[PDB]
């Protein structure tokens, strides 16, 4: 019985932005969650709808892994029923969530000399994101009452903004890699279990 | 009024690298993204990569890392897609296109990139002959590396019933093409038929007669 | 894990004034992030409809898109001579960007059986290099056809490079060209070569052959 | 976090002015940078908006043909040109920040004042003002006349006398030259105790003249 | 073309009182999607660029005292200062960013209100060095008076002068909350040579009667 490639998402040399959060499908393997909970390398390991102790000796049909990078101050927003620029516009979680959230510091990897301005985030949307929805649209946002046919102007700006991610930053503005596991059991055989 | 102009078609040897340029105009650069997709001969569209000139962030397809690098020059309104260590599978026409977030609304002319092991060589045409209502005859060119090749038959006079096919690349071989024409069987021995083939890359015109 | 896009049907044939509806499906839900593109042979794709529901500037009103989640449909009010081309659907909801297989559209015509001919190699190539037997179909409306290349009573599928022309501008008929490649020493192994063709307009299969 | 504009300059009608608005301590690209002009003694008149990190402009109809907003080559600045200058274009031009961006608090830049007038650069003529039939506290001052362009700066006793001094705003004369008068109230007991001098300075013409005011016998 | 009209054009409020500045837009400034009024308030002291203090017509910019407060909705907006001070004496503009282009108000110049103060009038004849020059000019001074409303008319040999005097008023002093005015009468030295008596009749509310300070040409 092959193990789950979890070191494939947690040790993924590159991560994605929040407006384009990568999604992995994990199945046909055995996963040891007790190793990840006691790793002491994650600053935040919060679970919803599932007891992490009882999570190891449990089975699911398909588990999704969403990975992205945010500010330290915005790790609070990756949770069910949150409000903010991330939860409303970047990555939303459903009220009936049955998956965990795992975040850790990544200053050495995602912040270099002179800054690392390659991670982006959504700043404007005409409506809030639905649960597990993604929006990568670079359509200029109509902040005012005057329309704009995809042309920059007053009250019409680019909806994407880059993080600073300087090495000598504060913790709340430091790069933090976060992976959200989704535990879904549909009408299918359970194939991801633990020891 | 949006308009994108790409670089000219280039021929590269296997293992070498190519750099396709794309100059955008008619709209506000840096306010839109720019993407690249390639279309192999007779196949679908395969996304290469996407880059946003606002922040210079580049995202590539699943397995094009270490091979493709897309850059953008905001001052010149020009985006450069570069693919290295090219092989025969990568031969295709690459399209530059203004990339909004969830759609692509304006497409460029495209740039054909041919990467094959052989070099330029003049075509060798072989005549087809009919025997034993209408009849069919034609010509057949072979052993030519550059794709562009034209046929004119009786110097443009023979234009009804002529069917020039698309060229196909033989296994480990230069491209191959055949031109045919349908003509009544009673007029077979009366009027002469000759196919005029002009291969501009080799600059060699060849005329060949057809008869039983 | 990426996301794959599928379309249906693979190939459709209609005529002017008809109502054509194409479908598109995704692996995972993409909400309103599907776009439709029209590509004609030799030219670049054009954005027909973005977000799977809204019309793009410069597109007639007869084009209409619909769908949500994973199921989407593109419909045309009435077909026009300029609407005959290949259509694609793409997802703009995630990375990497992926397209569909494609859907070709040609103009409808009464079923026509293909006139089949067979050609021997001329003596001029045999001195330079072994050439192939050329069996061509002509003026058949349904492109669906299988060119069977035979020797003796057996069926050899070693090499059969099929080259097909686009739908003709005048009579709306296709033309197929296939070349069975063997060597000159191999050309003496049997010295009888029969071309077999299956088509929808034929009551029974038709075999063309020449000896020596 | 602040915006520093270019130095004030003067031009003749029909010339071109280019005002540079440099943003220090970060960028204002999240909400852009706008230009607002204010005629002396009038209200605020919007002119246009520009994106500093990317480019692209948005202009008002009254300036569409004359204004030219330019992105920086480097150093994170913003430029703005105005051609076919009229006499009404004489005003102070500010580069404003959007009210709703919290990255940098609502702060504009020091307005680059441009003045369009046919009159050439000229130095001021300074005449003393004598104290006499006055007081209860005698009042004296100085008079500067026929100077262009504004601004001018006057001081009393080389900055020693700072209380009770009133410097008045200048007025443009029909010849195209400004002229003002600055006064000060001093106790009538100190007329023979301490002398007074007015130090006016015209930076455009680089003229510094000290005028010794002497009280009259009557 | 959204016109912003403030009322009143000028306001005078005593120290420690409350100042209310009204602002009415051409059309509603709230949007249907987000019920936020796209209205802002600005303060501009005469020396430097304006400073933002209220945006969204209620939320205060950080760094300003609690005296200022944004209020109103729709097309009616009021700026309210709880206790007027000497430092926040400036012209205030209301500006909307609801539609393009954004437009400001005409402005409301706020001044401190104090008790009536009479102006001490002074008169300065043209200098000898100015008389040696081409032309000469006479200076009449008004000092330390609160109501800027004051008409001064030059009288030369009992003849009313007009069209040649240019009035000039300084900004309100921060300490005593008073103004000062200088009327400048300019004419040729030959025209100044002909007439003898030059005066400036000054009229003001604090003055029980028009005070006239006069001089003769042959004086010192
Ligand atoms: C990542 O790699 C380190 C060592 O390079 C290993 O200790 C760690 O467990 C890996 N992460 C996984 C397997 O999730």
């Amino acid at each position: 019985t092959n193990l789950c490639p979890f070191g494939e998402v947690f040790n993924a040399t590159r991560f994605a932005s929040v407006y384009a959060w990568n999604r992995k499908r994990i199945s046909n393997c055995v996963a040891d969650y007790s190793v990840l909970y006691n790793s002491a390398s994650f600053s935040t390991f919060k679970c919803y709808g599932v007891s992490p102790t009882k999570l190891n000796d449990l089975c699911f049909t398909n588990v999704y892994a969403d990975s992205f990078v945010i500010r330290g101050d915005e790790v609070r927003q990756i949770a069910p029923g949150q409000t903010g620029k991330i939860a409303d516009y970047n990555y939303k979680l459903p009220d009936d969530f049955t998956g965990c959230v795992i975040a850790w510091n990544s200053n050495n990897l995602d912040s270099k000399v002179g800054g690392n301005y390659n991670y982006l985030y959504r700043l404007f949307r005409k409506s809030n994101l639905k649960p597990f929805e993604r929006d990568i649209s670079t359509e200029i946002y109509q902040a005012g009452s005057t329309p704009c046919n995809g042309v920059e102007g007053f009250n019409c700006y680019f909806p994407l903004q880059s993080y600073g991610f300087q090495p000598t930053n504060g913790v709340g503005y430091q790069p933090y890699r976060v992976v959200v596991l989704s535990f879904e059991l549909l009408h299918a055989p359970a194939t991801v279990c633990g020891p | 009024q949006v308009q994108l102009v790409q670089s000219g078609a280039e021929v590269k040897k296997p293992g070498s690298s190519v750099k396709v340029s794309c100059k955008a105009s008619g709209y506000t650069f840096t306010s839109y993204g720019i993407s690249w997709v390639r279309q192999a001969p007779g196949q679908g569209l395969e996304w290469m990569g996407g880059i946003i000139p606002m922040f210079g962030t580049t995202n590539y397809a699943q397995k094009f890392q270490g091979r493709v690098t897309i850059t953008a020059d905001k001052s010149t309104s020009t985006a450069y897609m570069e693919l290295s260590s090219l092989r025969s599978e990568d031969t295709a026409v690459y399209y530059c296109a203004r990339d909004r977030g969830d759609t692509i609304d304006y497409w460029g002319q495209g740039t054909l990139v041919t990467v094959s092991s052989a070099s330029t060589k003049g075509p060798s045409v072989f005549p087809l002959a009919p025997s034993s209502g209408t009849a069919a005859l034609g010509c057949l060119v072979k052993d030519y590396f550059p794709e562009p090749v034209t046929v004119s038959w009786n110097s443009g006079a023979l234009t009804s019933g002529v069917h020039t096919f698309p060229a196909v690349l033989q296994s480990s071989g230069l491209y191959s093409l055949s031109s045919v024409v349908t003509v009544p069987s009673s007029s077979l021995g009366t009027q002469t038929y000759i196919c005029n083939v002009n291969h501009k890359p080799s600059n060699t015109k060849v005329d060949k007669k057809v008869e039983p | 894990s990426d996301i794959q896009m599928t379309q249906s049907p693979s190939s459709l044939s209609a005529s002017v004034g008809d109502r054509v509806t194409i479908t598109c499906r995704a692996s995972q839900g993409i909400s309103n992030n599907l776009n439709w593109y029209q590509q004609k042979p030799g030219k670049a794709p054009k954005l027909l409809i973005y977000a799977a529901s809204s019309l793009e500037s410069g597109v007639p009103s007869r084009f209409s898109g619909s769908g949500s989640g994973t199921d989407f449909t593109l419909t045309i009010s009435s077909l026009q001579p300029e609407d005959f081309a290949t259509y694609y659907c793409q997802q703009g909801n995630g990375f990497p960007l992926t397209f569909g297989p494609g859907t070709k559209v040609d103009i409808k015509r009464t079923v026509a059986a293909p006139s089949v001919f067979i050609f021997p190699p001329s003596d001029e190539q045999l001195k330079s290099g072994t050439a192939s037997v050329v069996c061509l179909l002509n003026n058949f409306y349904p492109r669906e056809a299988k060119v069977q290349w035979k020797v003796d009573n057996a069926l050899q599928s070693g090499n059969s490079q099929e080259s097909v022309t686009e739908q003709d501008s005048k009579d709306s008929t296709y033309s197929l060209s296939s070349t069975l490649t063997l060597s000159k020493a191999d050309y003496e192994k049997h010295k009888v070569y029969a071309c077999e063709v299956t088509h929808q307009g034929l009551s029974s299969p038709v075999t063309k052959s020449f000896n020596r």
